[PDB]
């Protein structure tokens, strides 16, 4: 399925990703893509920061579903 | 951080580093 | 009971339903009012965003309560 990461500018990424990866993974793929190292990234869906050890699914992401980036330093 | 923020649009609580509301984008009002 | 709901130009509609009714029955009342399909609706209640499947009095959904009606992102 594909997820949308937008960063707090508005600028969008698009992600091909799986119900079962982790946000680690999600994360992985984003410095992959686009160089930005995990531990700086901070990623929110539905208000809540999300945790490395939990899958996409844990929190009822889904297709289309829009993710955002925030730097953490 | 700071606490969640209500959107002054459509009341939803958002992240504290969110400059826009994640519904329906309506910018935060502080 | 009687809810309102702030629809998308800034009205407030008033809708007779139950604490037992899904969230989807609300939005298929909000369709046939406002003309936006279910997969289109966002409801918003007291900073809460209602899921489909889930019941009014999941959400603390009381008599005089106003959900907030939002237009479905393009995602991005
Ligand atoms: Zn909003």
């Amino acid at each position: 399925m594909q997820i949308f990461v937008k960063t707090l500018t508005g600028k969008t990424i698009t992600l091909e990703v799986e119900p079962s990866d982790t946000i680690e993974n999600v994360k992985a793929k984003i410095q992959d893509k686009e160089g930005i190292p995990p531990d700086q990234q901070r990623l929110i869906f539905a208000g809540k920061q999300l945790e490395d050890g939990r899958t996409l699914s844990d929190y009822n992401i889904q297709k289309e579903s829009t993710l955002h980036l925030v730097l953490r330093l | 951080e700071g606490a969640q923020w209500n959107c002054t649009a459509c009341t939803f609580l958002n992240h504290p580093a969110l400059i826009r509301c994640e519904q329906c984008e309506m910018p935060r009002h502080f």
